[PDB]
């Protein structure tokens, strides 16, 4: 028996290994860029973002969760309304994010 | 602990989750099992006479060639909270497991004399926990027939 | 995959309320784009390819946060809805079974189709209008949603569903609602429909009194 | 009020309902002479009887004389008594013509099937769409055989080895979550016959026929199906007052699946309605929700929601519009560069300083000092104030995160500038070091994350308020 991934129980997109016909479509390139170090960011999303990790990780936890998901570069995720995680941040990390309300 | 220690422990701590079985499934009881005769195979063999498994002095089963079953008893350490002492208990209910063996020469193929004889055995163990050392307070044997005639129905004794 | 369910009428039924091109459109068109666009997205995912029609349109749709198969799937709900809500030459007073219901809940016939016209008129751009049913009150309700929202959502029963998108009421009736609705209500509305998703909508809602024993 | 809405009031809320006691004949003389007084004549009727009842010897001349023998004299005080309804009458609405066509949900998550098989078999679900007159339902073949059903054939062959691959694998699962077993479960062990369909096998809108087998006064009646996994029929309280005298054990029945569950989830994982017999009129009390199981596995209570689909845990409202607020600058990352700068200088003034403290400078490559761990600082160390003991903080800091380098070089710089000012008496414009610069820089870029997420909600407000979405999530 296969549990579901905590990946899609909140309704999570990733698109893992992005293509680049992709993202010329979806213009990832001009996106406000954000980086850490070593962190624990507790953020509580009142809106939709689309996210493209470029280098390191992110071991996102839901709030009260025992587990964990974990992302690298070259993914998609889709962080949604109302979401409440737990970003524990080690080493460097760079990623493009385009907050997106209802539509596209 | 010479046939299965986890099993016949995880067998006594265990509860259905959905309904009792009978009814004395339903009061949480103390777990008194009666041992098959399947189970006890490995430690029988031909020229065995008797087979007995104390469970302190509450129980003694007995498994015979022909038949076999358990012998129903009690026992009381707080009715004297402060000489009361365990030690030694073992070994008066041997000493009287011997004695109506060797009084009795009719008990081995019958199991209502059986049955009646080996309370004696437990009315000693019973009186044996309530003094402190082992050989200070063996019972006697009128002590012990008094105890066992007080604490069994006269149908029993 | 949900193959085309073909309306129970043909295409030039309704012709002096509802024009044959009307038909063509509507359902040759719209309905078939909704639902091939609805075929291509459960092509590709395989646990929403597993969920009734039901489930998907109530799981498509999150709590509150539509995923990128709400839309189509519930159009394609509302459609088959909106086809099986019609009836050749029907309309009038109701039949027996809906009357009293109708009369206990709102008052009268025309104090229903005084509410409905007036519940109709108050959208704004593109929407469904409906009567339908409420459990844990048990009383039948006018009720408006826009886009493609169903009351399926929130454990209510549809008994008679109203295409108020502009794609419906063009070809024919321009820029008036007024017209359409008006027709709809008179000579367009389906009692047996109705009656039957009442009848078959009393399988999870009781509109009765218990039996209880005198004792 | 009367005892007419008084006596409704506590049935239809309260639950209450003239259930049958089976009363043994010395509680019976009880109730039937109770009523007279406490110790008078036993004139009243129906009580002598009670009283001459006592007598076992009496029972038996009155079952004889009346005769029904033995082992039916006992078995009619379980009659109910009240208001014997009338029997069920099972009407239906026409031909009961079928299509056969496999299950949507296959094949089950993590079996392999070749694609193009599939493809065949799904053109069987698009097909369930045409409607079916009266007039070519008179044209019936009828020729026993030549039936034309062959998507359903490659769909039973492909069930049929998923059946003996892995039924010891799901036999052995069921051992594993569930102890005991209730209807509803896997029928595992002995009463596992060969041939039974699984779970797969079911899907909503097949009409089934079953036995009935279990009825249960709080979940219903569970008609054996054919399955490993019985059916349910949700039917609780009192309603069973009256459908009691309608379902009956071993009755045959013809049922319809609404909903197939999770069986690991969901306690009852197949949901039925009764098409033969229709006790639609008599049901009132229905499941908001449906069972589920609450395992030790599951250790976040807003998993398990999401898993069956419940709404969460209300929160107090705050109040607080959370559209306008005060924007985030802080960065999680500055609370180690105020670690890692104070480190530097901790190191550089005992350094530098003190040049002989160390010999000789080499601070392009040092080495460190102590064997570091990564995951251990407990440091709060009861710094005294003079008073009592309150934590500080002198956390550890090992250079292998320090860059030495960048501030080894920078602070000889600004070293030059101050002793260079004592003659002149130029203000010395030292306030912001590498350090410093970075930590309102990612500030900075903190700031334009918080900034673009209340400038989203701006337009999502609009539009969820512009058509009818909720704004805060349910509950």
């Amino acid at each position: 028996r296969i549990e579901k991934p905590l990946e899609e129980l909140y309704k999570i997109r990733v698109e893992r290994k992005v293509s680049p016909e992709r993202l010329n479509e979806l213009g990832v390139s001009r996106w406000t860029t954000w980086k850490t170090g070593k962190c624990r960011l507790p953020w509580d999303w009142h809106v939709d973002q689309l996210v493209y990790i470029e280098e390191g990780e992110v071991r996102v936890v839901p709030e009260g969760s025992k587990h964990y998901m974990s992302f690298k570069a070259g993914d998609l995720v889709r962080y949604p309304k109302w979401f409440e995680a737990d970003l524990w941040f080690n080493a460097f990390y760079q990623e493009r994010y385009s907050f997106r309300a209802y539509g596209d | 602990f010479l046939l299965d220690e986890d099993h016949y422990e995880r067998r006594k701590n265990y509860r259905p989750q959905y309904y009792s079985e009978n009814y004395e499934q339903s009061k949480n009881r103390r777990d008194y099992y009666h041992y098959t005769r399947e189970e006890i195979s490995p430690l029988w063999h031909d020229g065995l006479k008797f087979l007995f498994v104390t469970d302190g002095t509450l129980r003694i089963h007995y498994y015979a060639p022909s038949f076999d079953g358990v012998v129903v008893g009690t026992e009381d350490v707080l009715i004297t909270p402060f000489t009361c002492d365990r030690t030694g208990s073992g070994d008066a209910v041997v000493a009287g497991i011997m004695r109506k063996l060797t009084s009795h020469p009719e008990m081995y193929e019958d199991q209502d004399v059986l049955e009646r004889q080996l309370r004696f055995s437990i009315a000693a163990g019973i009186i044996s926990q309530w003094t402190i050392g082992a050989v200070r307070g063996f019972p006697t044997e009128s002590a012990t027939q008094n105890l066992k005639e007080q604490v069994y129905v006269p149908s029993m004794w | 995959y949900y193959g085309l369910k073909k309306p129970p009428y043909n295409l030039d039924a309704l012709e002096p309320y509802m024009s044959q091109k009307t038909l063509e459109s509507h359902w040759g068109v719209q309905h078939r784009n909704y639902l091939e666009a609805l075929n291509r997205h459960l092509s590709r995912s395989d646990t929403l390819y597993g969920h009734t029609m039901d489930e998907l349109v109530k799981v498509t749709y999150n709590y509150g946060n539509p995923l990128p198969e709400f839309n189509d799937a519930a159009q394609v709900w509302n459609h088959d809805f909106f086809w099986e809500s019609m009836q050749p030459g029907g309309g009038e007073s109701p039949t027996l079974g809906l009357l009293q219901q109708i009369e206990k809940d709102f008052g009268s016939f025309p104090n229903f189709k005084e509410k409905f016209i007036e519940a109709a008129m108050t959208l704004f751009g593109s929407g469904w209008v409906w009567l339908v049913l409420k459990r844990k009150e048990k009383q039948l309700a006018v009720v408006k949603t826009s886009n493609a929202v169903t009351p399926i959502l929130w454990d209510d029963i549809p008994i008679i569903c109203l295409d108020l998108w502009e794609h419906a009421y063009y070809l024919d009736y321009k820029n008036d609602r007024a017209e359409y609705v008006n027709v709809f209500m008179n000579h367009l509305v389906s009692w047996h429909a109705a009656t039957a998703r009442l009848a078959r909508a009393q399988a999870f809602v009781n509109l009765g009194e218990p039996k209880i024993p005198v004792a | 009020e009367t005892e007419e809405e008084a006596r409704k009031r506590n049935w239809v809320e309260r639950g209450w309902a003239p259930w049958e006691e089976i009363l043994s004949p010395e509680a019976d003389f009880a109730r039937k002479s109770l009523n007279e007084g406490e110790e008078v004549a036993l004139k009243n009727p129906d009580t002598i009887e009670a009283f001459k009842m006592l007598k076992p010897s009496y029972r038996k001349k009155k079952m004889e004389e009346m005769g029904l023998t033995e082992d039916e004299y006992y078995a009619r005080q379980f009659d109910i008594k009240g208001e014997i309804l009338d029997p069920l009458e099972t009407y239906w609405d026409g031909p009961l013509v079928v299509r056969h066509v496999a299950p949507r949900d296959w094949p089950p998550p993590g079996w392999e099937v070749d694609r193009k098989e599939l493809e065949f078999i799904r053109e069987g679900h698009k097909m369930m769409a045409e409607r079916v007159d009266m007039k070519e339902l008179d044209n019936v073949i009828r020729e026993k055989e030549g039936m034309c059903m062959d998507r359903y054939k490659v769909f039973l062959k492909q069930y049929q080895e998923w059946v003996e691959f892995n039924k010891d694998k799901l036999e052995e699962e069921s051992y594993e979550h569930d102890q005991d077993y209730h209807p509803g479960r896997r029928k595992r062990g002995k009463d596992y016959e060969e041939g039974m369909y699984e779970l797969p096998f079911y899907y909503p809108g097949q009409i089934c026929l079953g036995k009935v087998t279990t009825l249960h006064l709080y979940q219903g009646a569970f008609v054996d199906v054919g399955g490993v996994y019985e059916g349910w029929v949700p039917i609780k309280g009192n309603d069973w007052y009256w459908i009691r005298q309608h379902i009956k054990v071993g009755m045959h029945v013809m049922v319809e699946i609404l909903a197939k569950r999770d069986p690991y989830r969901f306690r009852f994982p197949l949901e039925l309605r009764f098409v033969d017999p229709n006790i639609d009129h008599l049901l009132f009390q229905r499941f908001e929700y449906p069972p589920i199981f609450h395992r030790d596995e599951d250790t976040n209570l807003d998993e398990l929601r999401r898993d069956c689909r419940r709404p969460p845990f209300p929160r107090k409202d705050p109040g607080v519009k959370v559209e306008e607020e005060p924007l985030l600058s802080d960065h999680p990352y500055v609370d180690k560069l105020w670690q890692i700068n104070v480190a530097e200088q901790m190191i550089l003034d005992d350094m530098e300083a003190n040049p002989d403290k160390y010999k000789g400078k080499k601070l392009s490559e040092l080495t460190d000092e102590e064997e570091f761990d990564e995951e251990h600082s407990v440091e709060y160390t009861k710094v005294q104030y003079k008073k009592s003991l309150l934590p500080k903080t002198i956390l550890k800091t090992s250079v292998k995160e320090l860059d030495l380098e960048s501030a080894f070089a920078e602070r000889q710089l600004h070293n030059r500038l101050q002793k260079e000012a004592e003659e002149r008496g130029e203000d010395y414009k030292v306030d912001k070091l590498r350090r410093n610069i970075e930590m309102d820089e990612y500030d900075f870029i903190h700031w334009r994350r918080s900034f673009e997420e209340r400038e989203a909600l701006l337009r999502d407000i609009s539009c969820r308020q512009a058509l009818g979405l909720p704004l805060q999530e349910p509950g």
